[PDB]
């Protein structure tokens, strides 16, 4: 129904509820492969579950945009895609492992 | 172990190979530089100057330093090939307007206090 | 205390501290330290190996969304074994916030290029290479940006002299611009300004 | 092979000293390679060799079209590191002269953009207004452009007794000059042909490339540092932020004209609400005392001597302070080691990132289109090269 | 017709002619078995220059390897014969 989202290069999305559901399900599937005790997994699962729950509970796009507080649901879709890509990259990186190579003795001492 | 990480080369052999590739590229490029910049020097002079620059850093025994030197040499070659340098930049290698300074003790004693 | 003294904001301080703890919890592999300055600026000190992951997290995380790289520069501290300090300033428009990410390197250790994360980095890294001599790996096109063609040295290092080593003039014998060792008609005059009395007791260092 | 051409530095459309190496197929632009540093003066090292007061005039010469804005940004950074607060009258004067400076910058940008595209008259019409604002600058500071007026304590001097009346007289008439320029350019079909759909950039690309200011707002991004992160008294003034929808040259030109109108609005508000009081912080260990006190009392003379010889010490620490300068986000990363001289001062210029994106913006365009795109990025090379 | 069938003798003659056109080698001391490193007293960069001269003369490129180990005229002749698949 809406035209001209207002951001150059961001096209208007038809049927955004389905797209958001697919994206959130994919994010959850990817997060399912991260260790349970990792902080990234639990934090991202929490926020994604809240967003999916509020998506499944509102059929009106304007009110959904108001509730998500995410700025123009097309940007919500873009942020979901970015989060899915980041989740894949973090699964590859595994940054939940302990710190490697503590810094030298006075590396961060200021002044001098 | 000393636990150091490489830039490109694992040891001195790969570093020497990169040095040889850079030298080949510079040697090939010299005649084109003489033609394009309309230099009054000969091709032999340019290749001798190229050889002289390499010899200056011949003593270095660290592969990371050699790698960085090769990176800088490739940057300089890229500047020369694209004619980003001008004639003055190329001729700065030859120090044509600098009067020669004697290295003997007597000459230095006569001119000034500098050692 | 009122008129001349800058007021402090404690809500932003608390929020920045909480987000610093959040980032440190999510990325224990690379985060070495987190600090919040008393004028409400948040910095995160990381191991160099985590330059690409951390930044990527900050750029793409739903709760972070730091999608603008405001600035990227280096600081030279010769007394440190790792001479150079690499500083990223990031801005989040979604949450109207700013964050600083810091790491370190020396003369012979490359830092991974962050052009894949932020396009804006492309020139900034070049400047860091030109002024400090820090090499960036996998840079699409790394070369001098600010200095003259063929310039030798990295002028922003502390041990580089202020007026440099060479100066330019026009020579009529060779009919061109030539370079020669610097000679100054008036030497720059060094001023010794520091007071012999301590100014700020809150920053006093232990007597070792 | 493609034809390789040197565009500048000695070129009318090079905006100063710029070596644009272009690869062209006919007049189609295949590649742009900007070569800069022709105005690199090594400002940051020089600042490392000065006290905080001695380094202030360098910010006048960074972006020499918006001087007092750079002074304001540097002063705000030093104030933050000093944990002190300018008095209200100084802040109101700062915002008033910042808006006047924005007017100057926008006049320069729009008129020289039109000059490069081929319209020479509006330059002449608007540079008389520029000269009148230069007179305001000189009456407040004694210099037409390099004022050194805004300082980390506030402002150097108070206003002369008749300045506000003349500023009001200029402001009540500037809108007709804006209208005449608009009548010359906005609806002209040749101007629209030369500007519409030229140099289009998407919002995501603008964000990732480090753009700021109008270069974001033309693509629909709703961002403005005066509204989201106000600094002096910008939370006490009312104005609108112009937003584009096409992301091209024409929308950015419209945004700049509308920003000039909004600057007139803010200047009116600042003129009406100027408060009384002192113009620098009442702290003689930071701001110099008055001349009469310096010649009368012992403490005043001591503090004057020390502030003009050694300068004030700044507690150690690092800040990144940014403002909405007329060309975009202008920032300073300032590091203090506890002494009277800054340890490090990195300057962030919006033109740096904007010019770094020139090659992206010129894809599929011609030579004259690239000239227009150069004009639309609002580049001054004093800040780009530093 | 095309060029005549190249033989080993022609390759040897051309290699020796190139080598004695090098200003840093005395023509009389040079033989097909003389070692650049020891008999002739040349360093690594001289060997690189000789390999580039061979590249120019025989019109084909020799990589850094397969050239870093050619230390006398006989090895260069053998390498050229192998690349050109010449048996006579
Ligand atoms: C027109 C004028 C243009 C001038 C352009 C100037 C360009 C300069 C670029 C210089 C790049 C470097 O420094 S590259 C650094 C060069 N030095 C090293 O790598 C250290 C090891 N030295 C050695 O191996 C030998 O002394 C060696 C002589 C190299 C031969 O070696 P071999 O034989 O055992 O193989
Ligand atoms: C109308 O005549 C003039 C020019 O020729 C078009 C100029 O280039 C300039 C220089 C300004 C541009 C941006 C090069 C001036 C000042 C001028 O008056």
């Amino acid at each position: 129904l809406k035209k001209t989202t207002g951001l150059v290069g961001l096209a208007v999305c038809e049927t955004p509820h389905e797209r958001l559901k697919i994206l959130y399900t994919k994010i959850l599937d990817v997060l399912g492969q991260i260790p349970k005790n990792a902080a990234y997994r639990k934090y991202t699962e929490q926020i994604t579950n809240e967003k999916l729950g509020m998506v499944k509970a509102e059929p009106d796009v304007k009110k959904l945009e108001e509730q998500l507080q995410g700025g123009q649901i097309e940007e919500v879709i873009l942020q979901a895609e970015n989060e899915l890509s980041l989740a894949r990259k973090m699964l590859r990186w595994k940054p939940w492992e302990p710190l490697v190579e503590e810094p030298p003795a006075n590396q961060w001492k200021w002044p001098i | 172990g000393t636990s150091v990480k490489p830039i490109f080369s694992r040891d001195m052999n790969e570093a020497k190979r990169r040095v040889r590739e850079l030298y080949r590229a510079w040697y090939r490029e010299v005649p084109n530089t003489v033609h394009l910049f309309q230099l009054d020097i000969s091709v032999k002079q340019g290749r001798d100057k190229v050889r002289e620059m390499f010899m200056k850093n011949a003593h270095v025994t660290d592969p990371r330093v050699v790698d960085l030197l090769v990176i800088k040499g490739k940057m300089e070659l890229e500047e020369t090939i694209n004619v980003w340098k001008q004639r003055t930049h190329i001729m700065r290698f030859f120090h044509e307007t600098e009067a020669p300074r004697p290295t003997d003790f007597l000459s230095k004693f006569y001119v000034g206090h500098d050692p | 205390t009122r008129p001349t003294i800058r007021p402090r904001n404690d809500v932003v301080h608390k929020q920045l501290s909480a987000f610093g703890q959040y980032v440190a919890e999510i990325l224990p592999k690379y985060v070495q330290q987190v600090q919040v300055s008393c004028f409400n600026e948040l910095e995160i000190f990381i191991h160099p190996d985590g330059v690409i992951p951390v930044l990527t997290f900050l750029r793409d995380h739903t709760n972070a969304q730091f999608k603008s790289l405001a600035d990227l520069t280096a600081v030279d501290v010769p007394t440190r074994q790792n001479r150079f300090e690499i500083v990223y300033n990031l801005l989040s428009l979604r949450f109207n916030s700013r964050i600083r990410v810091k790491t370190y390197t020396d003369e012979l250790t490359p830092i991974e290029s962050s052009v894949t994360v932020y396009k804006a980095a492309n020139w900034y890294e070049r400047e860091i290479w030109d002024m400090f001599g820090v090499f960036f790996a996998n840079h699409p096109d790394l070369r001098r940006i600010l200095t003259d063609y063929g310039f030798e040295g990295h002028p922003f290092r502390k041990d580089f002299p202020l007026s440099g080593y060479v100066e330019l003039r026009y020579d009529d014998e060779v009919k061109r611009v030539v370079a020669e060792p610097v000679e100054l008609a008036q030497e720059f005059r060094k001023f010794d300004l520091n007071s012999p009395w301590e100014a700020f007791p809150a920053y006093r260092q232990p007597p070792e | 092979s493609n034809l390789t051409l040197n565009f500048g530095p000695q070129h009318p459309a090079a905006h100063g000293v710029l070596r644009l190496v272009m690869e062209l197929s006919g007049e189609m632009v295949r590649k742009c390679d900007p070569h800069i540093g022709l105005l690199h003066r090594g400002t940051e090292k020089l600042i490392e060799y000065k006290t905080y007061l001695q380094a202030l005039p360098y910010f006048d010469r960074l972006d020499y079209v918006s001087m007092m804005c750079n002074e304001q940004a540097y002063s705000l950074a030093v104030e933050k590191l000093l944990n002190i607060q300018p008095p209200p009258r100084a802040q109101w004067i700062r915002v008033l002269f910042g808006e006047i400076t924005r007017l100057l910058n926008h006049i320069m940008a729009v008129t020289t953009h039109a000059l490069d595209i081929g319209a020479m008259t509006p330059f002449f019409w608007m540079f008389e207004e520029r000269e009148k604002m230069f007179e305001f600058y000189e009456r407040v500071s004694g210099a037409r452009m390099h004022a050194a007026y805004i300082r980390p304590g506030g402002v150097h001097q108070d206003l002369p007794l008749g300045l506000l009346d003349d500023i009001y007289e200029f402001s009540k008439n500037f809108s007709f000059r804006i209208d005449e320029l608009e009548e010359m350019l906005t609806n002209n079909r040749i101007w629209r042909n030369r500007t519409v759909d030229i140099g289009v950039v998407t919002a995501e690309d603008a964000l990732n490339y480090g753009f700021s200011g109008v270069m974001l707002r033309g693509s629909g991004i709703q961002w403005d540092l005066r509204k989201t992160q106000p600094y002096d008294v910008y939370d006490q003034v009312e104005f609108d932020v112009p937003i584009g929808s096409r992301g091209d040259c024409y929308d950015r030109y419209l945004c700049r004209v509308e920003e000039m109108r909004q600057s007139l609005r803010i200047i009116s508000q600042c003129l009406n609400k100027m408060p009384p009081g002192e113009i620098k912080v009442d702290d003689a260990k930071v701001s110099p005392p008055k001349r009469a006190e310096m010649k009368t009392s012992m403490e005043s003379l001591i503090h004057h001597f020390k502030l003009y010889t050694e300068g004030y010490q700044v507690p150690p620490g690092a800040t990144y302070t940014a403002i909405e300068a007329p060309k975009g986000e202008f920032g300073v990363y300032l590091v203090s080691d506890g002494s009277s001289r800054p340890y490090r001062c990195k300057i962030k210029a919006p033109g740096f990132a904007h010019l770094a994106g020139l090659d992206k913006m010129s894809k599929g365009h011609m030579l004259a289109d690239v000239v227009a795109i150069i004009g639309t990025q609002d580049i001054v090379f004093g800040e780009v090269d530093r | 017709s095309d060029a005549p069938p190249l033989t080993l003798e022609a390759i040897k003659d051309r290699v020796l002619y190139v080598l004695k056109l090098y200003d840093k080698i005395d023509p009389e001391k040079l033989s097909v078995n003389s070692h650049f490193m020891k008999d002739l007293g040349l360093d690594s960069l001289d060997q690189v220059e000789i390999i580039m001269a061979m590249e120019d003369e025989f019109g084909f490129e020799i990589p850094d390897i397969d050239a870093e180990k050619l230390m006398c005229p006989q090895e260069i002749v053998d390498y050229i014969a192998d690349k050109k698949d010449v048996y006579e």
